């Protein structure tokens, strides 16, 4: 049976997920967020560009419009 | 009388129409009566809630006219 | 009484005549207009498009959604209103 | 017919569809779907991403794709 | 009837079977072409068939006009500056006119982008080497009198004059 | 709330950045909450263009990328 | 006002034939309605609709047996 | 919500590092929050490659529709 | 000028300049105002960057969302 | 106030049309879909690619806000 | 009445003028005079307080005594009168006219469309059910009875839209095929006349209510 996105986001919430930005940047982060705009917030996040690891980041705030991935 | 009892997709609320020209609504969750609406000026047996509209009712009477709310 | 929709009255007057519009891709369209909405969606019947080099094409119908577009040029006749 | 009901036709029939993305993106995803809402959001699973710079595919497990970012949806076919 | 500015508005303006924009001026007793400038080159096609036009002249400078119809008229002369007025004109049909001499085609030779022409019914068709002179003088024309030109006909026209 | 700052914001000098990589410097004289920005005594610096001076300028505040604010403007009371 | 046309020249390209046929019928009268095809059974054939029978009659009489692109077209 | 990050960043006067859609990076202190994520930045440092260029901004205002990505750095030096 | 009705009326009967997202600059007369910032532009002229080019234009209506910059500076007008 | 209804899509629905996409891609498809969100539904469609051949699209959905450019083959009456 | 008798008495007449608009499409199924959804869901939004009367629907010579909605829409509703005529009405702020169907010597009691919607069957005190074509406006079937019919239900399935159960004054339930007009089966286990019938499983089993 199908599942709605909001509990699905909750199912992804707390798991380890792969993310990618439309500009071509990739990140891995832990996520806890609920808002009407469906924004995302990540903590202690690792940055990847073109498949190459760049740096370990701290907490990062990213708008919902630019992100299009959440799965683990 | 054979009152045309109605149970819309709203079925959490019960809707019925009766010869007094009044409409009564009941709540299934608490079994209470809570409805005060009226239609026509004479006894009639006709009551439907529109199955594809969110805020319209239709009523008919023996006077020869049909009225909507 | 009601007193609202002043641009809508102007938009209704622009209907039935020829309009010019440009898109985010940069090319220019020329078309006859007869459709309007409060959400700025518009539709053109019979249209000619011209590109910034030398290519041109004719189009019978174009639909425009009012919230993800560049602005359109309205006929001169509106000045009489 | 409606997109949400058509999404129900894909999931009930386990259809594999390809989805394209808007704005500055050049990627194609082919995956099965199990999700519904009035905003036509898509839950993507058993997915593969094609990198048009190299035409290589990687395996992806269970991701959500926001409908506003989505362009076209159609029944997937092989590309090489 | 006269080709005044009011005539262009009153006559039908419509999109034809090839999606081009055409103006109808057929049979309007026009003796001389004038006032076309009011169109401001907004029409892709101009139709002047069945009128009484005596000369092909006085055209304003137009660049959007692709095709011009002049069938059944009485035109017997072509202005040398026609290439300057209608340089982007690809089709010019002079069917059933009264063109009699090669000198009138010399203005058409200036039209480097002219591609389709018709002279069926014109006296010029009777003249000797009528087809070969056109082929040699008008290498850009693809179709003549609703018939194709063979490659062997193209070499024969060039070889005859060479 | 941010709406209080935009309506109170007047007379001070700011530097303004626009989507086309363009920088503007102008003094503000306007009283409204809808972020509509009206400038007087303006200097303009467009990307890949020479600087020019403008006597007055008006800008849709929503289009502005970011606004640089002057040193004596006590933002804390306006932000509350 | 509908006719079935046969024995047209098949080597003429879609755009060239359409323009050529468009030019022919507009010369006969105020007739502009045509759809032409190049599919296997459809090739060399077109269905045309006339504004009036009189314009149709003049055009029909001239085109019947007339050589066009070196081949005689037929009209019914 | 994400505003929690904004509010706690604002309340503890930490610095955040911000990167722009194309060329520029910023490091600045913040004191603003709303549902549109509009921000006001203070004691801002701007660095971008055109040669490397550096410009100092005391106070800055950033609108939330032309949105850019924010990273928090509490280890950068405080005021 | 922008949006506010009383300011809209004062700026009428003057020559106004517009610059858009694509770098073109426009100068035109205007006598209309929509409170959602849609204005009617009359007797407009446009400049294009390839070289330089100028075109003569018909009457226009403009949406404020596309407008990047607007300024007002002009002599007594023409009707 | 009152607002407005969706367009007269019935006059144009079920016809066969070509669709244009960003990046100079071409699609030919039959259209039959409407909703209050103004999305589009395309069926029996074929793609003409800029970097390959052609493929047939089986029951295609297009999000209404993203793309809306149409070229029809049947003249409206 | 016989087929020739009901036809000779001119029991049906044509009076509609707006039978077509811009195209020769049907006028009953699509709401051609509207820009709203041609087919509508059961719940658009959370319900709101009612408002005002659109129009009185003046036209009938006698009182009105049943109401029915059109399939998959609320734009069009069907009304049955003691005047032995059936008429349609538009409810989305419209007052247009629709064609009249009539053919009963005694008052109509109840009407049900077929589930496909192009037909409706009407029950009358004259002890016949008649089959009407909504677009054509003509009748060409007539089923007799022993006793009085008390209840009509069509089958819950699209394919079985030809089968229907009739509740009689006599205590049986009998099932008929509308294409043949023949008794396919009798059910006989209730005291007194059967008043109403209600399916508890689509195309599988039915419950029935009686004066039992």
């Amino acid at each position: 049976q199908p599942v709605n996105p909001k509990p699905f986001l909750n199912s992804l919430t707390g798991k380890f997920v792969v993310c990618k930005l439309k500009w071509g940047m990739e990140y891995k982060g832990v996520l806890v967020a609920v808002d009407s705009y469906m924004n995302l917030q990540l903590a202690h996040a690792e940055e990847y560009i073109d498949g190459n690891s760049q740096g370990n980041l701290g907490e990062i705030l990213i708008r919902c419009n630019n992100v299009l991935y959440v799965g683990g | 009388y054979a009152c045309n009892i109605d149970f819309s997709p709203d079925q959490s609320f019960l809707i019925s129409g009766d010869a007094d020209g009044k409409l009564f609504i009941w709540d299934w969750r608490t079994h209470k009566i809570v409805g005060k609406w009226k239609a026509h000026d004479s006894t009639c047996i006709a009551a439907l809630w529109h199955p594809h509209e969110k805020s319209r009712m239709i009523t008919a009477g023996w006077d020869g006219l049909i009225k909507m709310w | 009484m009601t007193s609202v929709g002043v641009p809508i009255k102007i938009l209704h007057e622009a209907e039935g005549h020829m309009v010019t519009l440009e898109t985010v891709t940069g090319e220019v369209y020329r078309g006859k207009l007869s459709e309007a909405e409060d959400n700025m969606n518009c539709q053109l019947a019979e249209t000619v498009v011209t590109f910034r080099d030398g290519r041109s094409h004719q189009l019978d119908n174009v639909f425009i959604r009012g919230n993800k577009i560049r602005f359109m040029i309205l006929p001169d006749m509106l000045k009489n209103a | 017919v409606q997109p949400v009901n058509l999404i129900f036709r894909y999931l009930q029939n386990r259809t594999r569809v390809q989805i394209w993305l808007y704005e500055d993106v050049t990627h194609r995803l082919e995956g099965y779907i199990i999700g519904f809402d009035e905003f036509m959001n898509v839950v993507f699973d058993e997915a593969e991403e094609v990198n048009m710079k190299t035409k290589g595919r990687n395996k992806i497990g269970r991701i959500l794709l926001k409908g506003d970012n989505i362009t076209l949806i159609h029944a997937a076919q092989q590309e090489a | 009837v006269r080709l005044t500015t009011e005539l262009f508005a009153e006559r039908p303006q419509f999109v034809n079977s090839v999606n081009m924009r055409e103006i109808n001026l057929r049979g309007q007793k026009i003796p001389v072409i004038e006032n076309m400038g009011v169109t401001r080159d907004q029409f892709d096609v101009i139709d002047l068939t069945d009128n009484d036009i005596r000369k092909l002249d006085n055209f304003p400078t137009f660049s959007r006009l692709n095709t011009l119809y002049l069938h059944n008229n009485r035109i017997n002369y072509i202005a040398p500056d026609i290439a300057t007025k209608l340089p982007n004109l690809k089709t010019l049909a002079l069917t059933n006119n009264n063109i009699c001499e090669l000198g009138d085609i010399e203005p058409l030779a200036e039209c480097k982008k002219l591609e389709y022409v018709t002279f069926i019914g014109n006296p010029i068709t009777h003249k000797d080497n009528y087809r070969m002179y056109m082929i040699y003088k008008l290498p850009t024309v693809r179709v003549i009198d609703f018939n194709r030109v063979r490659l062997t006909e193209r070499e024969a026209a060039k070889k005859m004059f060479k | 709330k941010l709406v209080r700052f935009l309506m109170k914001l007047s007379h001070e000098t700011v530097n303004i950045e626009l989507k086309n990589g363009t920088q503007v410097s102008g003094t503000i004289m306007g009283v409204d909450v809808a972020m509509n920005t009206h400038l007087r005594a303006v200097s303009m610096t467009v990307k890949n263009k020479e600087p020019v001076k403008l006597d007055t300028l008006s800008i849709r505040g929503n289009n502005i990328r970011y606004i640089i604010l002057p040193d004596p403007l006590a933002l804390d009371t306006l932000l509350i | 006002h509908t006719i079935y046309v046969n024995n047209l020249n098949e080597k003429v390209k879609k755009d060239e034939l359409k323009r050529s046929l468009h030019m022919v019928f507009t010369q006969f009268g105020e007739i502009i309605q045509l759809m032409s095809f190049r599919k296997e059974k459809m090739r060399g054939q077109a269905h045309i609709v006339f504004k009036e029978v009189s314009s149709a009659s003049n055009a029909l009489r001239a085109l019947q047996g007339f050589p066009f692109y070196g081949k005689p077209m037929r009209i019914q | 919500g994400p505003l929690s990050i904004l509010t706690n960043s604002v309340k503890n006067n930490h610095q955040v590092l911000i990167n722009c859609r194309n060329n520029k990076k910023l490091l600045g202190r913040v004191k603003a929050f709303d549902r549109h994520c509009n921000m006001v930045l203070e004691n801002v440092k701007e660095m971008w490659t055109e040669v490397a260029k550096d410009r100092f901004i005391s106070k800055m205002f950033l609108r939330g529709d032309s949105v850019i990505l924010v990273v928090k750095n509490p280890l950068a030096q405080a005021e | 000028t922008i949006s506010k009705n009383n300011k809209m009326m004062a700026h009428l009967n003057y020559r106004m300049k517009i610059i858009l997202q694509d770098g073109r600059t426009f100068i035109g007369f205007f006598k209309a105002f929509d409170k959602h910032m849609n204005i009617l532009l009359a007797e407009c002229e446009e400049h294009r960057q390839i070289g330089e080019e100028k075109r003569i234009l018909g009457l226009v209506l403009v949406r404020g969302e596309h407008i990047v910059s607007m300024t007002v500076d002009g002599p007594p007008p023409r009707d | 106030m009152s607002k407005t209804h969706p367009p007269e899509l019935k006059k144009y629905m079920d016809k066969e049309m070509d669709l244009k996409l960003n990046g100079n891609r071409r699609v030919s498809g039959i259209l039959r879909g409407f909703d209050p969100f103004m999305n589009m539904v395309i069926d029996e469609a074929v793609e003409y690619q800029k970097d390959g051949g052609s493929v047939n699209l089986g029951m295609t959905v297009i999000r209404g806000n993203s793309v809306v450019i149409m070229e029809p083959k049947e003249r409206i009456s | 009445k016989e087929d020739s008798e009901q036809m000779a008495e001119e029991s049906s007449t044509l009076h509609l003028k707006e039978a077509e608009d811009y195209q020769g499409r049907s006028f009953l199924v699509p709401p051609s005079f509207t820009g709203v959804n041609l087919r509508e869901d059961y719940v658009p939004e959370r319900c709101f307080v009612p408002k005002k009367l659109v129009h009185t629907y003046r036209g009938h010579n006698k009182g009105v005594n049943f109401l029915q909605w059109f399939p998959k829409s609320a734009h069009l509703f069907l009304s049955c009168s003691m005047d032995t005529k059936i008429k349609l009405w538009e409810v989305y702020d419209r007052q247009r006219v629709v064609r009249t169907y009539a053919g009963h010597k005694l008052p109509v009691r109840e009407v049900a469309f077929n589930n496909e919607g192009t037909e409706f069957l009407s029950a009358s005190f004259d002890r016949y059910v008649k089959l009407w074509d909504t677009e054509t406006g003509q009748v060409k079937q007539r089923f007799h009875t022993g006793h009085v019919p008390y209840c009509l239900k069509y089958h819950p399935d699209d394919d079985k839209n030809h089968m229907f159960l009739v509740g009689m004054q006599n205590k049986k339930i009998i099932q008929w095929d509308s294409r043949s007009g023949e008794i396919v089966q009798e059910y006989d286990r209730h005291l007194q006349a059967v008043n109403s019938i209600t399916f508890f499983d689509k195309n599988r089993r039915f419950a029935s209510t009686s004066d039992d």
